[PDB]
Parts: structure tokens; sequence; C-alpha cells
């Protein structure tokens, strides 16, 4: 095609920055331990004297295929009926340490923060990996949607909940925008090292540089090679995108008109244009190394298997 | 075949969060130098008298059986004068005239007598004065100059002698313009067009970090930033100015780009080849820093109404608070 050298560059970054097999299979059991045990506790709970927790469902990096070598960080929704309560999050957070038992003789920490809605689970690997449960319900949205004009006494915060349901809403997005678009999930990737390496592009990490990415390299007429298509993301920052009087980031998982980037000051905004400004020259005159990191050089979507204890429905 | 990010080529694809600013001020502000920088009553009038003149003396010279008509095949009007794109302060229009027989630096002097003589005859008592160049020549009133173009027939240029005729170089020149200005005439003649090329002209002129831009390509650039979008329909002067910014700053004139297609050649060159890669680099990070300098506001300064502002573009400015740092060099070697 194209920009075969970034090309190599690009993907030969990745490489260095796509976790080793040793942590997939952690995660994998991990991820794949917690399910099995939360869906025996919604067995167990449908059988009090007879559903309650709707399902179990992956969000964050484990979700989108977005882990890298040093991530100890692993998410998961827990779907309720009802608003959840604390009575609810402590009934769950018992049995689970319980159910546990059923499907694995590894030792889990089970940690439970009512002022998180969520109940957090830590292996004993080392370093230990820590998979967080966060509880919520569509009724939480509803209710904060009515409120528009139009129980219990220990619901957990909306906050937080609120917050859950949207991590929600951005992983079956990405998987339905982002995941299918040749390079994106790539570039992401190697973005998201260069966001953390580089505190300038910090600002960006998550959910901003997930929606950008999407739509630079979306926009583009054909598909992209992973060197032209993360040309086509630093040259949508040069061209001032997130400069204050910009059109900002359309947040496509809100129903208000929400900017992903409106929580940027004016100075930030600066130091991220100016970065990628002269990133985007460096690769044009054949440095894209530099901005990489690195010296010059002499089924990428899945990381881990979709769920078998819970499953959902899965670009044209 | 790389397009670089062009926002009003997908609009649809970044909904605005907020309604779009007020831009009153800047839209105001356009006009305003506009006017400072457009000819006044007086220019319009002497470039028109002395072009209309010296036209049709070569016009009559064209069908009048002597030296000149064995020698000249046809004349046409080209340049800012013909598109409209003149300057307040400039006041030279440019005729390309093309000779059946070989240009020759004697047959141009002579020439250039020969129509200069025709209108001291009809008219003794102004004052005119008449120089020839490396190009052709040109004839100056008090108020008004009218460059000539020389070039010759396409036949002719396969068949050149170094030593006697005219460079190459000029008379391939000659010949461009004349497709330049049917280019614009057929494509580029619209009202916010013409004012974004005048602008563009001033904003090269007032940072030094656009000098490498061509004529030629403003033109383009111009005609790019108003015209060429899905819906096909003219931006605003405002919009329009911005996206010049813009297109500059995500690398329309760098590496790897297929830029602006030269329309007037073959068969696909890009016009901003003709730069180098260390000017291309100069190009994008002065347009780049001025890009960041209008998000902040800055439009009075990068206009031309409040003086000096070449610095903006080397030296570190605040904006209300917001520490703006010029973009550098970036191309080595
Ligand atoms: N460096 C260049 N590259 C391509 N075309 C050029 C270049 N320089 C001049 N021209 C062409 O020559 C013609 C006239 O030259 P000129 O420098 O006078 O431009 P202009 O449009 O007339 O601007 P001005 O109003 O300042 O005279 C134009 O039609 C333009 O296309
Ligand atoms: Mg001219």
């Amino acid at each position: 095609r194209i920009f075969v050298n970034d090309d190599r560059h690009v993907m030969a970054k990745h490489s260095s920055v796509y976790p080793t097999q040793e942590e997939l299979e952690a995660v994998q059991n991990m991820v794949s331990h917690t399910e099995r045990a939360l869906k025996a506790v919604s067995d167990w709970i449908d059988e009090q004297e007879k559903r309650t927790l709707r399902g179990v469902m992956r969000v964050g990096l484990v979700a989108k295929g977005l882990l890298l070598k040093g991530d100890l960080d692993l998410e998961l929704v827990l779907l309720c009926k009802e608003k959840p309560t604390t009575a609810l999050l402590d009934k769950v957070a018992d049995n689970l340490a319980i159910q546990l038992t059923t499907v694995t003789e590894d030792k889990y920490e089970i940690l439970q923060s009512v002022d998180d809605a969520a109940i957090v689970i830590k292996n004993t690997k080392e370093p230990p990996l820590s998979l967080t449960i966060h509880l919520t319900s569509p009724v939480v949205r509803e209710e904060m949607e009515k409120v528009a004009g139009e129980d219990p006494p220990d619901v957990l915060d909306r906050q937080k909940c609120l917050a859950a349901l949207a991590s929600l809403r951005h992983a079956k997005w990405f998987q339905a925008r982002a995941n299918g678009l040749k390079s994106c999930v790539i570039v992401i990737r190697v973005l998201r090292d260069l966001c953390t390496r580089v505190p300038t592009w910090g600002p960006l990490r998550g959910w901003p540089l997930e929606l950008l990415c999407e739509k630079s390299i979306g926009t583009a007429n054909r598909p992209m090679g992973a060197g032209e298509a993360l040309r086509r993301v630093l040259e949508c920052l040069a061209s001032g995108i997130v400069m204050p009087d910009g059109s900002g980031i359309y947040d496509p998982c809100e129903k208000e008109a929400t900017d992903a980037i409106g929580h940027l000051d004016r100075q930030q905004r600066e130091d991220i244009t100016q970065s990628a400004q002269h990133a985007l020259r460096l690769a044009a005159f054949g440095q894209l190394h530099k901005v990489l990191g690195m010296d010059p050089l002499p089924d990428y979507t899945v990381q881990i298997p979709p769920s078998t204890t819970y499953a959902i429905t899965p670009r044209p | 075949s790389h397009i670089p990010f062009d926002f009003y080529l997908c609009e649809m694809a970044f909904p605005r969060v907020k309604p779009a600013p007020d831009e009153t001020s800047f839209s105001e502000a356009l006009l305003k130098r506009n006017q400072d920088l457009a000819p006044n009553s007086a220019e319009q009038a002497s470039i028109l008298s002395l072009v209309t003149k010296i036209n049709n003396v070569i016009d009559n010279l064209i069908v009048a059986p002597g030296t000149f008509e064995v020698q000249i095949e046809e004349v046409r009007q080209v340049g800012s004068y013909k598109k409209g794109t003149m300057t307040t302060g400039h006041n030279v229009a440019d005729l390309v005239v093309i000779l059946k027989i070989l240009p020759t630096l004697e047959a141009v002097a002579a020439l250039g007598n020969k129509v200069v003589e025709s209108l001291r005859a009809q008219d003794p008592s102004e004052v005119l004065t008449m120089l020839t160049n490396e190009t052709g020549f040109e004839i100056s009133s008090s108020d008004a100059t009218v460059k000539i173009l020389i070039t010759t027939v396409p036949p002719n240029l396969r068949k050149l002698d170094p030593e006697l005729h005219l460079d190459i170089k000029v008379l391939q020149s000659a010949l461009a313009a004349i497709r330049h200005a049917r280019w614009f005439e057929e494509n580029a003649s619209q009202s916010t067009v013409k004012v974004l090329i005048r602008l563009l002209k001033d904003l090269r002129i007032r940072f030094p970090g656009f000098e490498p831009l061509t004529p030629w390509i403003l033109d383009l650039l111009g005609h790019y930033a108003v015209m060429n979008n899905p819906t096909r329909q003219p931006l605003a002067l405002n919009v329009a100015y911005r996206r010049c910014l813009q297109i500059l700053a995500a690398g329309l004139f760098l590496p790897g780009s297929v830029g602006i297609t030269d329309p007037c050649e073959s068969g696909n060159f890009r016009v901003h080849t003709v730069m180098t890669l260390e000017q291309q680099d100069m190009v994008c990070y002065t347009a780049q820093t001025l890009v960041r300098i209008l998000s902040h506001g800055g439009f009075r300064k990068i206009l031309g109404q409040e003086g000096d502002a070449s610095y903006l573009a080397s030296e570190i400015s605040t904006w209300d608070g917001v520490i703006v740092t010029p973009s550098e060099k970036a191309y080595e070697k």
C-alpha cells in the first residue's frame, strides 16, 4: 500500500506493548472464574424459595481488548433488576466467596466498597490482578432521566451506578464501531502507551482517545494500515480538533449532547495540539520512531475468548 | 494517495456539541481588511485605462499587415487583474503575447517600442516609459504599469536555441499563466474565493514562514478552501479562512500527501512539490502555530490589524493565561 516503513514501526511497537501470553492466561482465568461464580451466585439467589441478578457483562480494557503489558485492572458490570442496595452488595460479596470454591481453588481476596457500589477481587499472583465488579441497574438511568420533570433505604451511589451503565454503553459501542475498523484497536493500544509515557497526552487516555481514533480512522475513504491510520489521528489533532472553539468530541453514548473532552482546560488542549502537530511532521519526515519512543528498526482484535458463562450477541 | 485530515470533508462525523461560536467580529474584520487591501477607485481606473489602450494596440498589430502580423499569434489577459485579486499599492497587470516567430531579445524590444509608440501618437500629452526585461517588457504610466509576458506557439518550443531565443522556462511560464487564467475563470470566479486569495497574499507577506507559497498555489488553496467540499456549496469567508490554516496544519502540503493536483498540467502533478522538504516543514509549522493563535482569539493580530505579528510564529506568547509555544522545525538534513 503506502507508508510501509511506518507500518513496520507501529507494528513493532504494538508487539512491545501487547501483553504476554502469561498475562492473558491469568486474565482469562480470573475473568472466567468471576463469571461462573457470579452466575452461580445468581442461581443461588433465584433459588431463594422459588431474576434479581440480570447478567454479568465485560467492560473497559477487557471487553474492548486494550490490555497491555503491565495492566492489572479488569472490570465487570453486574446488572440488577432493581436499584442495587448495600444489602445486596453484602449478600453477593459473601456468597461470591463461597461460589468461587465451586470452580477453582485459587485464593481470591474479596473487598466490597459501598462507596464505589462495587466488589473488588484480587488474586494472589505477583503482582496481583485486580478485577472490579460494578453493581448497577437500568432503573438508575430511567429515574435520573424522568427526574426531565416526571423504596429501600440503602440504595447505592447513583453517580457510580450511572458511570457503570455508561461504561457498558461504551463497551457495546466499541465492539460495534471501533472493533471492526481496520487498524483502529492497534492504533489505540499504541497511543494508549504514548498517553502513558507522555504526560501531555495523559488527559486523552481512555474513552476520549478511543472516540478520537474511531472518528479519525473511520472518516477515511478507505481501509488503512497501522502507519497511515496513525498519521490520520495526528492530522486530526493537528488541525485543532480539541482546541477550545473546536467542535470537540461528541459522546455517542449520551442522550444529552456531551463533549468527551470537555474536561480538558485551555492549556491542556494547547499542549496536546502543539504536541500532535509536531508528531505529524516528524512522521511526515521519516521520524515516526521518535514519536513511538523506539529506535529506528534495522485476529489482532481478540485478546481473550468471549464469555461462555454468559453470552452477548456480536462492523459492516 | 494519502489525503490528510480535513474537517470540512466530514462535518457529519463530527457533530458539534454546543452551538457554533459567534464569529461576527472575525467576519467583519475579514471584510474590513479586504477593503484596506483592495485597490481604490483611482487605481482601478488607471490600470483599466492602461490595459485597454495597450490591448487594442496589440489587437490591431495582430491583424495589421506588417512586421508584427507575421510575429504575433494572440494576446491574453492574465494574473490578478483578470482574476480580480489585485492589491492596492501594486497596480500592475499582465498580458501574455504569443509570437508566431521564435522569441528573440531583439524582437521583444522592437515590439515594446512599437506598442509604446502607438500610444504616444494617440496621446502625446501622457507620459509613458517602456523598459524591456527577461520575460518580455512593461509599459508604465504614472499610476499603473502593464507587464507583457512574451512566449511563442507550442510548435516553436521544440525548436529553440538557447543562444538566440528566450529561455524555455520563461516561455513555458507565460503559457502556463494563460492556462491558470482560463482555469480560474471557469472554476474559481466566486466572490468569496477572490477575497480569500487577496487575504492570503497579505498573510504570506506578513509571515515569512509562508514565503515559499507561490501565487498559483495560493489560487488553488483559495479555491480549495472555499469550494472543495461534499455539499459543493461555497463556505463562509470566515470558515474558509480558518480551513486554510487547518489543512496546512494537517499536512496538506507535506510528504506523503496528495496535496492539491495541478489542473493545468499533466497528469497528476502535486503543486506543493515545487517546495523543498525544509520549506514544506516551515509552511506547515507556521500554519500550525496560527491555527492555535486563532483558537485563542488572535484574529486581529493574524489579519494585520495590530502592527507587526511575525514574531507570533517564533516567540512564546500568552493568550489570556494560555502559554503558546510556536511549532518548531522537525525536518533535518
Ligand atoms: N511561482 C509560480 N508558480 C506558478 N505560477 C506562477 C508563479 N508565479 C507566477 N505565476 C503565474 O503567473 C501569472 C501572473 O504572475 P503574478 O506574479 O503577477 O501573479 P498574480 O496573480 O498576477 O499576482 P499579482 O497581483 O501580485 O501580480 C499568474 O497567473 C500565475 O498563475
Ligand atoms: Mg500581476
